DNA sequence: ATCAATATCCACCTGCAGATTCTACCAAAAGTGTATTTGGAAACTGCTCCATCAAAAGGCATGTTCAGCTGAATTCAGCTGAACATGCCTTTTGATGGAGCAGTTTCCAAATACACTTTTGGTAGAATCTGCAGGTGGATATTGAT
DNA sequence: ATCAATATCCACCTGCAGATTCTACCAAAAGTGTATTTGGAAACTGCTCCATCAAAAGGCATGTTCAGCTGAATTCAGCTGAACATGCCTTTTGATGGAGCAGTTTCCAAATACACTTTTGGTAGAATCTGCAGGTGGATATTGAT
């Protein structure tokens, strides 16, 4: 059989998704999440299609940048694996907490 | 000459309301004045933006209202909106 | 002649806030309830800070609020800290806080 | 519903972010952060909808809402 | 005989003047201000379109898409400073793998 | 409903007469123009108020560009701007 | 009189005191240079904007409001000098 | 003689400077630095006393907050000594330089 | 190093359809001409408030020594998270078709601007109380050596 | 598990610098009478937005195997903290010249306000076209193994 070493396909994925600009979250689960959250502030709300797409553009962008800062915290602690403490440090430095 | 206003007369009034035994140094009065001017600006300009997004030439107590909702963290917002509506209804009873 | 502040039951100047809304170029025209509502929100927040700051002044055994007590009131209250998160209180100091990792084992 | 954001997608997000290896605890922590994000943004966007006496969140409501949070977004109205 | 042609610009100086009067910025708007501003907006637009067009050529394409714009903003230093807190929808990120993460 | 669409297309034809522009990318340029407009206009407003001036002049727009644009982008901006104002008042 | 090499007046003990109020226990030796680096970039940025206000007001004296407006612009809003 | 162990007076000082609100940079040296940085921008300009005091309040404030973040970056890398590597990370995440 | 056998990447050409670009006529600006209104440049000028100085004194900065203990560098194994082949289902289209509802007018009543003419509440600067800052020495912890 | 060695509480005292109060002004808020416009309040479309509905193709969940990364445990050169001895320079204090901020006027040049005249930018259908997306065929990168 044939098999790639752990780490290789990871870098292949990084090279691919940094090359692309497509959204990476499946659209419908996201839409369900958005209207589920909005229900908690105003009831029976409709959404412009453009607004679900804007909310997803914006949030996926947010998460990718948070992963950059996270990755740097992982590196800084002599690691290669991102952990919850890396996300928690990144947000604490950004001001979000 | 020339005379320059501030909120010190009112900050002092509210200070003797909540803690009638305590006083306030001028450096701290400047900090308070700075706070009233900052929050004034934040509210008035967020309200300005509200009235502009909705093509309305007038800022009403309703614009100020949702500006406060948008801008103050909860509970401070709840209590704020409360005292604001209180004062506006009481006002319009001539 | 009654001041609008008393008509609305406030200590803050409703006339002055109304004047500061026209001269500030926020809107072409200013409704009559806006300066009342706003003067009420400002007076409320001033009260809410002065309360916690006076408390912090009493704790330090002092009868006069200095900038420190204001910083203590802002930083220990979660919501005022959120509201003044990007604001710096001159002569205010920091909250006592030593990371646990650093303490005598 | 929040568990509907599958791990293969959070994987992809970290990939675009430049992440090589991912702890298993990440995915729950990520869903948490994402929820706080939509929570904050939508709360504001809906405050704009209610102020405009509407029942439909418009894309401009999301844009104005994102601007308030310092997440300025281009390509949807401003 | 318009104002934009009088200033030797392509951007609408009349419309910029109307948006300044109607934007609630100041009681009066000087007559040269909308000209000046429309000139600054045209210039910055040119600078971006230039750099993004080069990204379009370099990618073997004729039509500028959002990707070319994001490549133009982030690969240039000063436009990156100016739009550092802006998110370009459909823009992607710049290819960047930390050296620490590379084979051997 | 207005936009900055035809003006961006015009300036595109100056720098790159060969290339064209996607619709989503035109929206992005639109958002960029509106944004920069807002930043400059409101900074100029504050300039006016801070000095108790009642009118926004090119002097204010200029100091706004100095404050907002990371020169060298600012140097070229101030140039392009005074240039267009000079040519405007000539004629 | 000529002004030179003045960042060196930001003493090593004063950078220590600032790190203490910050909650730092141990300080590597290179920090003192790194800190001055950061401090200069901070002051430059602020003073640059502060002076752009002084110049716009056609004045020769940097006022405290000039600094306060400048810090506001940088998202470093300062209370206690502001009027 | 007596001798406190490495770290004890460090913690004595953290406790001391966190309880205070005094400025920690000397007034005259800071004033000289400020006047130099301003001089190399515009020539023979004056400074209101309050504006140097505003610059110093804001600057010590800024640097103390940067040290808090720096320290958490050091702890996060399982250290207790702050290093330049830590400051450069703290600023990078803050956006100040990236 | 390379020899080999996966699999991955990469051009070169390909043909169609979702979008782009270009045409063709209309309200809302925008430019124009005239008449008023006025914001702030210009010009003295009172006068804070800034730069600078002298002098003396003691608070701290500098530099040096010595060693405690931190950070780095190392070895090692358990175990977590990557790569995969598998198997099933939830996301994705794609119109379809009804309907809530964001957008438009059009009267006009209520609310706001506005132009003046009084009527104070606020502010600047005297005057007059009064915290608490910054010494002082006891009691109380807290350290660190034996 | 002790005592010295010091640091850090705290409480107490007391004149002075920084409050608090006591005052006449006067700028601006308030009262009143017209003039303007405001933004709901019903009346009606057209959009876009929900909502089923109904295949296929993906793309997710899931199990198994182990490569190798994360943590832990050691070891140790040496960096950085603690303590000093010295003496520099910041601080404090009080005085003086004068630059230049900021209060007044005065008065054009430049802005606003109408009122028609004129042009342009936006729409919504008509005439192109770049690039996706799919198809081989060839080097490329990767990982096994004498």
């Amino acid at each position: 059989p044939h098999r790639y070493r752990p780490g290789t396909v990871a870098l292949r994925e990084i090279r691919r998704y940094q090359k692309a600009t497509e959204l990476l979250i499946r659209k419908l689960p996201f839409q369900r999440l958005v209207r589920e959250i909005a229900q908690d502030f105003k009831t029976d709300l409709r959404f412009q299609s453009a607004a679900i797409g804007a909310l997803q553009e914006a949030s996926e962008a947010y998460l990718v940048g948070l992963f950059e800062d996270t990755n740097l915290c992982a590196i800084h602690a002599k690691r290669v694996t991102i952990m919850p403490k890396d996300i928690q440090l990144a947000r604490r430095i950004r001001g979000e907490r | 000459r020339g005379r320059k206003e501030s909120y010190s007369i009112y900050v002092y009034k509210v200070l003797k309301q909540v803690h009638p035994d305590t006083g306030i140094s001028s450096k701290a009065m400047g900090i308070m004045n700075s706070f009233v001017n900052d929050i004034f600006e934040r509210i008035a300009s967020e309200a300005s933006r509200l009235a502009h997004y909705n093509k309305r030439s007038t800022i009403t107590s309703r614009e100020v209202q949702t500006a406060v909702r948008l801008l103050l963290p909860g509970e401070l917002a709840k209590h704020a909106v409360s005292e604001g509506t209180k004062a506006v209804t009481k006002y319009t009873s001539s | 002649a009654k001041t609008r502040s008393s008509r609305a039951g406030l200590q803050f100047p409703v006339g002055r806030v109304h004047r500061l809304l026209r001269k500030g170029n926020y809107s072409e025209r200013v409704g009559a309830g806006a300066p009342v509502y706003l003067a009420a929100v400002l007076e409320y927040l001033t009260a809410e800070i002065l309360e916690l700051a006076g408390n912090a002044a009493r704790d330090n055994k002092k009868t006069r609020i200095i900038p420190r007590h204001l910083q203590l009131a802002i930083r220990n209250d979660e919501e005022l800290n959120k509201l003044l998160g990007r604001v710096t209180i001159a002569q205010g100091g920091v909250l006592p806080n030593i990371q646990a990792v650093l303490l005598p084992k | 519903n929040i568990q509907g954001i599958t791990k293969p997608a959070i994987r992809r997000l970290a990939r675009r972010g430049g992440v090589k290896r991912i702890s298993g605890l990440i995915y729950e922590e990520t869903r948490g952060v994402l929820k706080v994000f939509l929570e904050n943004v939508i709360r504001d966007a809906v405050t704009y909808t209610e102020h405009a006496k509407r029942k439909t969140v418009t894309a401009m409501d999301v844009v104005y809402a994102l601007k308030r949070q310092g997440r300025t977004l281009y390509g949807f109205g401003g």
